[PDB]
C-alpha cells in the first residue's frame, strides 16, 4: 500500500494510491529487470462468499477473470471548499481505506481539526464482516464501555493506515501532515 | 493552542511515505514541474526507495484536479491475464488457496503502473518522462541508506518471500539476513529498467526488454503473464465519482475502485446527524459511523466490480434518497447486527 499528495504552486493537485498490494507483494523478481511483482490476483472474489487477505467478500461482480481489473478499496481523494481544492488525501490500509479517508473528511469538516490534527486522530473501523468495532489505542475506556453496552463488540488492534495530505488556505498557503504511524516518512515543501 | 502543527510552505507540497522520494517531488516542483511531473517522479522513487509497496510491477489509481477545477481519475489497476480462470486459484476440494493467490506466480496481474504514469504524464504533465525518472535512476544505480521503516518491512515482512527467490534474494538479503538499518540498498538491475524506460518510454516495459523478462519469469514458474497480456494492457481515464456533504464536494475513485462509491455514500448517510454536535471521541459519533459503514461494506460485496465487465449502480449507492433511508435504520443507543443487514434494496432509486 502506500499514498502520496501533492500541491503545486499554481495549485494543480495530484493524490496517487498506489501497491503490489501486500507487503512486497509476492516477493518474486521479474528476472533480472530488478522489479518486483504484484499479487493483487487476491483481491479478486477467489470463490463467492469466501474472504480474501483483508477480509472482503466478493461475487460474480468480483469474480477472476481474463483481462478483468480486480476490485480495489485505494481511494486517493480530494474535497473541495468554497470551489477551491481545499484537502488532498489517501491511505493504505486494504479494506480500512475508505473509513480512514472518511474519518480526514469528516475530522476536517464536522470537527474543525487542522489536517495535523486530523491526521493524529485516533482511528475506528467496521467493514460488516467480521463484525466488530475495530479500534486504535487512543479511544477513552468510558468512551468504550458505552460502545460495549450501547452493543459493539469492541476490538482493538494494529494501528490503521498512513494518511499523507496536504490542506490548501484559502490565500494558497499550503499544509500538511504525515502519519504518525508510519516512521520515516516526509511531507515538506517550500 | 493546538496540540499538533502541519508542516507549512508558501508555493508547493509533497506528502508521502518515503523521506527521499518527498525530496524529489519537492525537487522537481522547484525545477518548474507540475504537480503531475511531482507526482510522477515520486512514484518512480518509490518504486526504488520503498520497494514495499512503491512499484513498476504493480498498479494503483490517481486523483487529479488542474487549477481551474477540471476533475478527473487515472486508472491504472492490473488486469489479470487473458489465460487466466474463475477457478484458478482452487486446490482439489475446490477451496481457495491463499497461497497461490499471494506468492505463486500465479497471483500477479500485468502491471498498470508504468502505464498510468506514462498517460497522466503526457496528457497531464510537463515535463518528459526521462527527466521524472532520473532521480529514480541515481537512486537504484548509487543505491541509499537502509533506514527504520525498510528495515522493519523487510525483517518482518520481506522474511516470508524474498529469500525463496534467487533472484529477490540477490537484491534484498545480506549474508543470510534482511538488509539492516544503516546498509546500503542498490539496485543494479532495475537502475537498468528505469534507464530502459527513460530511453524508450513505456513500451520498454509493455513491449520491449523489461516485457521479454517478466514474460519469461512467468513462463519458467507457472505464470500466466504473456508478452500478449503486457502489449494489451492501457491505463485507463475515468468520471471520478463525487458527492456534496454540508457543502463541500468530495471527488474519489469509481470502479474498479470501490473507494469513492462507498466513501460518499457514508458521507450522505452521515450528513443526516448533527455529527459536530458529538463532537469527535463522543460514544454517540462512533455509534452513528459504525452502523452508516455496514451498510456500504455490504453493497461492497455485491455492486462493485469492473465497470468494463459489470455494471455497477453508482447513481443509487450515492443517491441522498437511499442514504437517507439506510441513516432511518440507525439507532444512537442499539446496534444492528451484520447478520441482519443485507445488500440495499436499490429499487426505488434507479
Ligand atoms: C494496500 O493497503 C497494501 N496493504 N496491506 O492494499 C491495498 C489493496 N490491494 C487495495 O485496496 O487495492
Amino acid at each position: 500500500t502506500t499514498h502520496y499528495s501533492v500541491v503545486d504552486k499554481d495549485g494543480n493537485a495530484v493524490a496517487v494510491t498506489y501497491t503490489l498490494n501486500t507487503t512486497f507483494g509476492t516477493g518474486i523478481v521479474a528476472g533480472e529487470s530488478g522489479i518486483l511483482l504484484n499479487n493483487q490476483m487476491d483481491d479478486f472474489s477467489a470463490k463467492p462468499g469466501v474472504p480474501n487477505v483483508y477480509g472482503l467478500v466478493g461475487g460474480d461482480a468480483n469474480a477472476v477473470g481474463p483481462n478483468k481489473r480486480p476490485l480495489s478499496s485505494m481511494s486517493p481523494t480530494i474535497v473541495v471548499k468554497d470551489g477551491k481544492t481545499w484537502l488532498v488525501t489517501g491511505s493504505p490500509g486494504g479494506s480500512r481505506i475508505i473509513t480512514t479517508v472518511l474519518q480526514m473528511v469528516v475530522n476536517s469538516i464536522d470537527y474543525g481539526l487542522n489536517v495535523a490534527e486530523a491526521t493524529n486522530a485516533p482511528r475506528f473501523h467496521h467493514q460488516w464482516l467480521p463484525d466488530e468495532l475495530r479500534v486504535e489505542k487512543g479511544f477513552s475506556p468510558d468512551t468504550l464501555k458505552l460502545l460495549e453496552a450501547k452493543g459493539q463488540k469492541v476490538a482493538l488492534k494494529e494501528a490503521m493506515g498512513s494518511t499523507q495530505s496536504i490542506m490548501v488556505g484559502p490565500d494558497g498557503e499550503l499544509y500538511g501532515a504525515s502519519d504518525p504511524r508510519s516512521v520515516d516518512d516526509l511531507t515538506a515543501g517550500y | 493552542e493546538d496540540v499538533f502543527h502541519p508542516v507549512r510552505a508558501k508555493q508547493g507540497m509533497v506528502a508521502s511515505v518515503d523521506a527521499t522520494a518527498t525530496q524529489v517531488g519537492v525537487d522537481i516542483l522547484k525545477e518548474g514541474g507540475n504537480a503531475v511531473d511531482a507526482a510522477v517522479a515520486v512514484g518512480y522513487a518509490l518504486a526504488v526507495t520503498h520497494p514495499q509497496a512503491g512499484n513498476l510491477g504493480g498498479g494503483g489509481f490517481m486523483l487529479i484536479r488542474s487549477k481551474n477545477g477540471n476533475t478527473t481519475a487515472i486508472d491504472f489497476r492490473e488486469m489479470a491475464p487473458a489465460k487466466a480462470t474463475r477457478d484458478m486459484f482452487l486446490d482439489d476440494q475446490g477451496n481457495p488457496d491463499s497461497k497461490k493467490s499471494l506468492t505463486s506466480h500465479l497471483a500477479s496481474g500485468t502491471p498498470g503502473t508504468v502505464a498510468g504514469f506514462s498517460l497522466a504524464l503526457d496528457k497531464y504533465g510537463t515535463m518528459p518522462l526521462n527527466k521524472v525518472v532520473q532521480p529514480a535512476f541515481k537512486l537504484a544505480r548509487d543505491g541509499f541508506i537502509v533506514n527504520d521503516a525498510l528495515a522493519d518491512d523487510l525483517k518482518t515482512y520481506g522474511s516470508e518471500v524474498l529469500p525463496n527467490h534467487e533472484n529477490s534474494k540477490a537484491i534484498f538479503w545480506k549474508e543470510g539476513e534482511p538488509l539492516k538499518k544503516g546498509d546500503t540498498l542498490v539496485q543494479a538491475n532495475l537502475a537498468k529498467s528505469l534507464e530502459m524506460i527513460a530511453e524508450n518510454g513505456p513500451d520498454e516495459f509493455y513491449k520491449g526488454t523489461i516485457a521479454e523478462q517478466i514474460a519469461q519469469e512467468m513462463q519458467k514458474n507457472g505464470g500466466l503473464i504473456t508478452k500478449e497480456d503486457l502489449a494489451a494492457y492501457k491505463a485507463v481515464e475515468r468520471t471520478p465519482i463525487s458527492g456534496d456533504y454540508r457543502g463541500y464536494q468530495v471527488y474519489s475513485m469509481p470502479p474498479p475502485s470501490s473507494g469513492g462509491i462507498h466513501i460518499v455514500q457514508i458521507l450522505n448517510i452521515l450528513e443526516n446527524f448533527d455529527m459536530k454536535k458529538y463532537g469527535f471521541g463522543s460514544a454517540d459519533a462512533m455509534q452513528i459511523m459504525a452502523e452508516a459503514e455496514k451498510y456500504a461494506y455490504a453493497d461492497r460485496s455485491e455492486y462493485l466490480g469492473d465497470p468494463d465487465f459489470v455494471k455497477v449502480p453508482w447513481q443509487a449507492l450515492t443517491n441522498k434518497a437511499y442514504a437517507k433511508s439506510i441513516a432511518d435504520q440507525i439507532d444512537i443507543n442499539k446496534a444492528k447486527p451484520s447478520s441482519e443487514i443485507r445488500p440495499g434494496k436499490l429499487a426505488p432509486y434507479e
